[PDB]
């Protein structure tokens, strides 16, 4: 059903801008939301019901000090949607301030918005770990939907920073985002920066204009993740069905993601399904078994075969995975999605719950503990101190994902029929 | 010619001529022709025609210019008006279901029907089917518009709402009024709500 | 069911449920019918029975449960 | 039947001279009145039945200092009527002053088109609010014939001024005549000027003869409403059978506009249907719902169609509507109208009791009142001293619409089976 789309900060703002435009030129739709020659699919995902399929994008962007809504702006695309959803320091305390003092219209631009849809059944922010404008008043700001709003669902899309360390708070506003993430979020996918330029490096000799290839990823990510809503498939047509098959624990929503077509410029099931198999695939950079791998293909398949793949991979044995429990590998098919050029004509795109990813936590953990004992890369923000005179905001999150990583731990363990 | 004359100048033209006496005689309705009970016409169908369009066809007519000239009579008795205050309320209340069941028998019946009827009586290649094929309409929008179906249990709520135009039109108690319209009105949309098709219409309203 | 009354709900309810998108018009073969009222659920269907005698009564059933 | 038609003031003169030319070129008829060769309808409802069918208006143009009474002058149409019924400042009180000098001959010239006509059935007045030398005269001359004449109808064509505020007694003068317009007429349709050149900004790129484009916007307006008359239609062929179904209580007569074709450089009337339930198809800019929604179509449509249009408009619930009574979305249908190019076939026109037109009320109520508490904004003339001492007129009025405007809250409340 009906679900909002959020975009805050400079990241999440390029790539939902870039997804809208994905959006445009892969189904049926002008620059202006007219319903074209070509245009059937299911449309009403993101897509206002107008009369005359003028299918305009649930997208609500709100920042202060806008410099990228103006490159917004200059474009056919604003002309997409505009119900009057957009609005006009990179610190989490100068954020956090910022969006407490302008909460109340920016929440009414929501509230207005919520009654305006049919339904709502899920937040999708577009963001990137520790954005600038993003953090503070994002993490602010998602407090104020989890208690407005307890009954929807929270999928957070972000990549980790890595702009080699210059902000020395970033530790500190990445800290108390993720505690954010933790308690007031219900999916989190996080992306490095590092691996993400590592296969750009491999496939092409540009690593330059990374922002804009990072766009064509994430919005291939999220276009992928959300094909199956927006053209007719059978399955994961909720949000809420493909959410519960990752998460056996509520704190553990942190997923890795991996995409089989590394080159643009096929072949059957097993050979996808042997290639996704390989760490290299993977986007994202002791022993570490997944908890629960599901996997999105697109293209052109043959129905019997894919019995035949799962078959194979599964006597192959080509994988570990957990002591504590029955999961499985998990297949979801969908069409191969029309109107765009389709090369390579298989894509992947996979979700895992691994515990390797408290290793990445505790390399922040690290970091904000080291400058923590140092104590000279707070830079004494007033907003800092008179929102927390102790800082122990930053202790109670380093508490939070402390027990996420012994979550983690004792889930790699088999004692996770014990507490963990 | 005459089939498009019958459904146009009468079941408007004739809405003026009946105005004029709804504020008598026999010899009133030659001279206002010329220039909610009773009312006979007179007229007659050449023999070339007369073989085909009956003389009991206008004892059918009959029928239903009487009951379309009633529904006249309620909407022009309340087409001269634009506790105390409770007449204002009497007024939207009844309004309102009277442009419903206008809506009703106008639009969804002889608008539709009569449209259909023509396209389908230019497709007759003979005389005798084409008396057919008129018959098999004259019997059915007889039927359509309520003459002969649910005459005590729909057809009373709209014989007692026409006496309510007079009563209304007189004050221009109140009370007294909607207490027993209501009911009236709910014992209406419960029935109709299991409802031939035609009557969804004014179901929900 | 009462089997009176419900199996006017279903039809109503269903039609109303596909007006929210999604053939608003177009296509009214499929009609919920009624013989718990899911373990007495049917379905009213019509094909063109000259032109499509690969479809039966018995062909249907089999589809149907 | 026969309704004689008034244009006054600069404004309702220029919006008057159009429609005629629209009727002339819309039915079989010459620049000289001439029945042409194409031309059956209904033509007796401003068309003076003479033996040759010289379907002569029945318009009478009454002003003073005739200006662009000199530009409809140099004109064929200016020989389509005449039957010597066209008679040669800016202030409510000077064109009050200068209706009052006069007032004997220009109704002599009323009484005489009035005996010269078969039957009279309404006024229609052509007219702006604060049209200048149409404001004071307008509302004094409204008062003469409302006193001379209480069996008639009256409709009062006219427009929200914005002019950017120069006469600062604008706010006085619109509020004197819009006493005059509660106590002396049945029926006022006011449009706004922002939201016409909006719409003229939107639609293509041109506002700059805003006199122009408007003049043909209100007299698609006014041929539609009057459509059903001066072609063969079955209902409100009566002024009165459409203007009662609006009106619950007869102070509350103010209805919003709307039309469906945006562009004129079809399809189904459930699409139209949704359309016109849109507000940005409306001409005119807390919680307020409509009393009764009455809407005018023409062109092709399918007569089965506009039941289904109907029951899917119901059972979608697109609109709330008012707590206090059955009242309903109402449909009306006539043809499309022969003899002119037909583009964008479907031209649909909405008439609607709105609650919003109160806040409207309160802005002009707002201004009234500041420039009241300020007291250098009335200029003082001698003629509204003269006329009245205390200017106590425009206390009244104000009292008058603030009546109203607790008529509309108390009828946007359930307790309108109570006083409002």
């Amino acid at each position: 059903r009906e679900i909002i789309t959020l975009q805050l900060g400079q990241c999440g703002n390029q790539i939902g801008f870039e997804f809208w435009k994905q959006l445009c030129a892969e189904h049926g739709i002008s620059p202006e939301g007219i319903v074209e020659e070509f245009a059937t699919d299911r449309k009403d995902v993101f897509f206002y019901q107008a009369d005359d399929e003028h299918y305009i994008p649930r997208a609500v962007l709100l920042d202060l000090e806008p410099r990228v809504i103006h490159s917004i702006l200059n474009s056919p695309y604003a002309k997409l949607y505009n119900p009057e959803n957009i609005y006009l320091g990179n610190n989490w305390a100068s954020g956090f301030s910022q969006g407490e003092k302008i909460h109340e219209d920016i929440f009414d631009i929501i509230d207005r918005e919520a009654d305006g849809s049919d339904s709502l059944e899920g937040f999708v922010l577009c963001h990137s770990i520790a954005g600038g404008t993003g953090s503070g008043l994002g993490s602010y700001l998602l407090e104020r939907l989890n208690d407005r709003y307890p009954k929807k669902l929270v999928q957070t899309y972000s990549v980790f920073p890595n702009q080699d360390e210059d902000v020395v708070v970033q530790p500190y506003n990445s800290l108390l985002t993720l505690k954010r993430l933790t308690q007031n979020a219900d999916c989190v996918v996080v992306l490095d920066n590092t691996a993400l330029n590592r296969i750009a490096t491999d496939r092409l000799h540009i690593q330059n204009p990374s922002f804009s290839q990072i766009n064509q990823l994430v919005s291939t990510i999220m276009s992928a993740s959300t094909t199956t809503l927006r053209y007719p498939g059978y399955m994961n047509n909720d949000l809420i069905g493909l959410i519960a098959s990752l998460i056996p624990t509520p704190r553990l929503h942190f997923l890795m993601t991996g995409y089989t077509p590394l080159t643009t410029d096929k072949t059957t099931v097993l050979d996808v399904m042997r290639r996704l198999l390989q760490p290299k695939n993977v986007m994202v950079s002791t022993n570490h078994c997944y908890i629960a791998i599901l996997n999105i293909i697109q293209g052109e398949v043959d129905p019997t075969q894919v019995h035949k793949s799962l078959q194979r991979i599964r006597e192959r044995k080509l994988a570990n995975f957990i002591p504590w429990g029955p999961a499985s590998i998990q297949v979801a098919l969908s069409r191969k999605s029309p109107y765009l050029p389709s090369a390579h004509r298989v894509s992947g795109l996979m979700m895992a719950n691994h515990t390797s990813i408290s290793s990445l936590f505790e390399r922040t953990c690290r970091q904000y503990d080291k400058l923590r004992k140092r104590e000279a890369f707070l830079e004494q923000f007033r907003k800092e101190d008179m929102f927390k005179d102790n800082f122990d905001e930053m202790d109670t999150s380093r508490e939070i994902v402390q027990q996420l990583i012994d979550e983690y731990h004792a889930a790699t363990r088999p004692d996770y029929i014990s507490w963990g | 010619e005459y089939l498009q004359a019958m459904r146009n100048f009468f079941l408007d033209t004739m809405y003026d001529f009946y105005t004029s006496i709804f504020d008598q005689n026999v010899s009133f309705l030659n001279v206002q022709l010329q220039e909610l009970d009773g009312l006979t016409l007179s007229y007659k169908v050449p023999w070339p025609v007369d073989i085909v369009i009956s003389l009991e066809c206008q004892k059918i007519y009959n029928q239903v210019f009487l009951l379309l000239l009633q529904i006249k009579w309620a909407k022009y008795s309340l087409d001269v008006l634009l506790q105390i205050h409770r007449m204002f309320l009497l007024r939207v209340k009844l309004m309102h279901f009277v442009n419903s069941l206008h809506n009703y028998i106008m639009t969804r019946i002889l608008h539709s029907t009569g449209l259909e009827f023509q396209h389908q009586v230019e497709e007759a290649k003979d005389l005798d089917q084409l008396i057919k094929i008129h018959y098999r309409y004259l019997s059915t929008i007889h039927d359509r518009c309520l003459l002969r179906e649910k005459v005590s249990f729909v057809k009373e709520a709209i014989m007692k709402v026409l006496n309510l135009a007079l009563m209304f039109a007189d004050g221009w108690s109140i009370e007294k009024m909607e207490s027993d319209f209501k009911n009236c009105h709910m014992f209406l949309v419960t029935i109709l709500n299991k409802a031939f098709p035609h009557l969804e219409s004014l179901a929900l309203s | 069911p009462p089997t009176a009354v419900t199996e006017h709900d279903v039809n109503v309810a269903f039609q109303q449920s596909a007006h929210k998108v999604l053939l608003d018009d177009d296509n009214l073969l499929p009609l919920l019918h009624l013989t718990s009222g899911w373990a007495a659920l049917g379905l009213s269907y019509k094909v063109q029975w000259p032109l499509h005698i690969l479809f039966t009564p018995a062909v249907l059933e089999k589809y149907n449960v």
